[PDB]
């Protein structure tokens, strides 16, 4: 297959994405959830890991790490410490709202994914770290967990397999930096949400010092469907090493901003013109697209024509798939103001533990405010580029890279706009 | 906005605060949710529960949480100052938070901000003299496809115009509670031009199950 | 109120590569001397994972 897209409704992972059906246990069990889970738990953790890694499923958090190897990292005999599975339900990245829909309208899929993953790596329990803002979603998730507990699906002797598995929900307290796995682990332990240094990896020392595997909501909820339908069916979609389906949140300057499930290698133009109803003012009015949320750089209208929405094609285009969050800006947008607002967001959401991000992101915030106002000189522009090269790769966590990348993308694709703004300010003020 | 504390007469360690017995039972359940020897992992919910009893956190719930969890109070101070939800200053009855990040700014959230500022007669970070509304600015709240959007207390009000947020403020001032949903035609996140996907009924159990399972 | 002295060798500091050269120079010039051995730091055992132990007292209360 060379052309991708137009996914049929029978192949969608997340049926009832929009909440049109019952989200409770009766409604979820009638859609195929919680079906033959005992066979999955009894066929073996190695069988589950093999079925996961055969499908070519990658991490849906944004890193794109292969989840089969990551889940098999902690598939080791115990040394007296318990093992833990942790679900990352923070979703603080701008443009990304898919996990909210997953935990609001399909919570039993998340619970079954927690059980299947915990059996896959021998985890004692599941700690779902939900966002603090998502109070109603957390209440719905706890209601579904209570329904699963009452029906005997989770808890002592889960689904009649002899495996004991608990599911816990921990509410956050409004921190974007707590979305990253090590900072999330420290946040569960009742400390400041400051990321750890790897090594040690969470598979060796994680939450409470126990071995821990942190996985996204989307990459957990697909695993029961992986075990039931099979890995080859999931591998049939998408290109090589880009297999499966993806939840895309299209927002910004579009006709119909929406969350939709589609294939992995869909062209961006086809996806926007089909599911979002096209951008405002037609495709000739498009200025820029951020394809993977605020952590990824933008691409201009020329790049957007023949780009595929998977990991490899966007890495080739000097960007990343990220969380598959398409923010669209038309030609009536002050894009420098948008990038300055993104850098201000990164300055306000920064844990401040390590020096390069803590000073540099504030430095880019000040110089991008000056760039928006035009009170700068062109020789600063390359200097700002160098500042980005002093943040990317020299930080504890990846918030520094995710703050340096939008500045680099904005500079690379719109240096003439910034130079025109600076020369206009110099003409009008001197 | 200061990250240091000065003993005001209304905010001091001698300010009376104590948990209600039902809140105490909730605290016991929360600390039973965690393994033994790691009781400090319950610092994050329990302290928040104290705010849920008061609406704000003086430095007497900080010391009480430190006392009932056997942790030093400096760790509780670190936790309360690090996270943005913990109100160390007494906010009004309805804490309006307007998202002004780039995906919400692209859909004209500043118009909502100035509409609320004109209706309530206050500024960003100010409180009404009746102690009813507190208007501040927040980052992305995870409903970017429903931009523009505000959050009032625990509820989300999305897909708003200035008229819709004025009606929300009018309903809140009258003593009622509105419906926490998008103000447009769509229900949660579907496209406004009808369902572009998931139109077919779901298949049900046993569909596509591989052999040997 | 300045600092006056009557000792000429007050500012004399001599640098030697090893201890034996200093000992030979002191014995050659006839100076009665004392020598104290070099104190090197003992090699420590550092582990970043020890800050996140499961049952040991070396857990950090904050980071
Ligand atoms: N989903 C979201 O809300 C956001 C996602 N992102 C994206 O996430 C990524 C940055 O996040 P990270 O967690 O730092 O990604 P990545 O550097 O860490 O690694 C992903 C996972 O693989 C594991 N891993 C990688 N190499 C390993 C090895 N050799 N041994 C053992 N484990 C190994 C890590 O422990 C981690 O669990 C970027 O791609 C960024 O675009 C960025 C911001 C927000
Ligand atoms: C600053 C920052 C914030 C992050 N926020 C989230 C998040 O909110 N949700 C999420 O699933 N991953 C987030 N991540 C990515 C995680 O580090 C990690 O990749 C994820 O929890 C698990 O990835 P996986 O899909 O491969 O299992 C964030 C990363 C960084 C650097
Ligand atoms: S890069 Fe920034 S957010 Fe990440 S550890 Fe360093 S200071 Fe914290
Ligand atoms: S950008 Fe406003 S909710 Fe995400």
């Amino acid at each position: 297959k060379t052309s991708f897209g137009s996914l049929k409704d029978e192949d969608r992972i997340f049926t009832n994405l929009y909440g049109r059906h019952d989200w409770r246990l009766k409604g979820a069990q009638s859609r195929g959830d919680w079906y033959k889970t005992k066979e999955i738990l009894l066929k073996g953790p190695d069988w589950i890991l093999g079925e996961v890694k055969t499908s070519g499923l990658r991490g849906r958090g944004g890193a794109g790490f292969p989840t089969g190897l990551k889940w098999s990292f902690m598939n080791k005999p115990s040394d007296g410490r318990p093992k833990y599975l942790v679900v990352n339900a923070d979703e603080g990245e701008p443009g990304t709202c898919k996990d909210r829909e997953i935990i609001r309208h399909d919570p039993h899929k998340l619970v079954e994914g927690c059980l299947v993953g915990g059996r896959a790596m021998g985890a004692r329990a599941a700690y779902i770290y939900i966002r603090g803002e998502f109070y109603n979603e957390a209440s719905n998730l706890q209601v579904a967990i209570r329904e699963a507990y009452e029906a005997g699906l989770i808890g002592k002797n889960a689904c009649g397999s002899g495996y004991d598995f608990d599911v816990f929900v921990v509410r956050g307290a409004g921190a974007y930096i707590c979305g990253e796995e090590t900072a999330l682990i420290e946040s569960i332990e009742g400390k400041q949400g400051k990321p750890r240094l790897k090594p040690p990896f969470p598979a060796d020392v994680g939450v409470f010092g126990c071995p821990t595997t942190v996985a996204n909501v989307e990459t957990v909820a697909v695993s029961p469907t992986i075990c039931r339908r099979g890995g080859a069916w999931f591998a049939s979609f998408g290109r090589e090493r880009n297999s499966g389906t993806k939840l895309f949140n299209i927002s910004g300057h579009v006709n119909n901003p929406c969350t939709v499930e589609e294939e992995m290698s869909v062209p961006l133009k086809e996806l926007i013109e089909k599911h979002a109803g096209g951008v405002t003012g037609g495709w000739d009015n498009l200025l820029a697209v951020i394809p993977g949320g605020s952590s990824t750089p933008l691409i201009p209208k020329s790049v957007c024509e023949t780009v595929l929405m998977d990991f490899d094609a966007l890495i080739q285009a000097q960007t990343g798939l990220g969380t598959a969050a398409v923010i669209v800006m038309d030609r009536s947008t002050d894009i420098v103001k948008a990038i300055a607002r993104l850098i201000e967001f990164y300055k306000h959401e920064s844990c401040g533990q390590c020096t390069p991000c803590r000073e540099g992101v504030d430095w880019m915030n000040k110089v991008m405010a000056r760039f928006v106002r035009g009170d700068a000189r062109p020789a600063e522009i390359d200097s700002l580029w160098e500042i980005s090269k002093q943040i990317e790769g020299h930080t504890i966590c990846a918030l520094g890279d995710g703050a340096a990348w939008p500045v680099q993308g904005l500079i690379r694709h719109f240096r003439p706009e910034l130079e025109e703004r600076m020369q206009r300010f110099a003409q009008q003020h001197q | 906005a200061l990250f240091v504390h000065r003993d005001t007469p209304k905010n001091n360690p001698e300010t009376p605060f104590d948990f209600t017995p039902e809140n105490y039972k909730r605290i016991e359940a929360i600390v039973k949710n965690y393994p033994e020897g790691h009781k400090a992992a319950a610092v994050l919910p329990v302290l928040d529960l104290a705010q849920r009893q008061n609406g704000w956190l003086p430095i007497s719930a900080m010391n009480k949480v430190a006392e009932i969890l056997q942790v030093p109070p400096m760790r509780v101070y670190e936790v309360a100052t690090f996270y943005t939800m913990y109100n160390r200053k007494p906010v009004g009855k309805y804490h309006i938070q307007v998202c002004t990040t780039t995906p919400c700014m692209l859909r004209n959230s500043d118009s909502i901000l100035e509409a609320i500022q004109k209706k309530l007669g206050i500024k960003v970070g100010e409180t009404t003299p009746d102690k009813l509304f507190t208007l501040i600015e927040v980052e992305c709240l995870g409903a970017c496809v429903n931009a523009p959007m505000v959050q009032i207390n625990d509820n989300y009000y999305e897909d708003l115009t200035p008229k819709d947020i004025e009606e929300i403020i009018d309903e809140l001032k009258a003593g009622k509670i509105p419906k926490p949903g998008p103000r447009s035609g769509r229900f949660s996140c579907e496209p406004a031009g009808g369902l572009t996907s998931l139109t077919e009924p779901p298949k049900g159990p046993g569909f596509g199950v591989q052999a040997g399972l | 109120g300045w600092a006056s002295t009557a000792d000429p060798l007050s500012n004399l500091v001599l640098t030697f590569s090893t201890k034996e050269d200093a000992i030979a120079f002191a014995e050659k010039n006839g100076w009665s001397y004392d020598v104290e051995e070099r104190k090197v730091p003992k090699p420590k055992s550092k582990s970043y994972g020890a800050n996140f132990s499961w049952n040991k007292r070396t857990r950090v209360s904050t980071k």
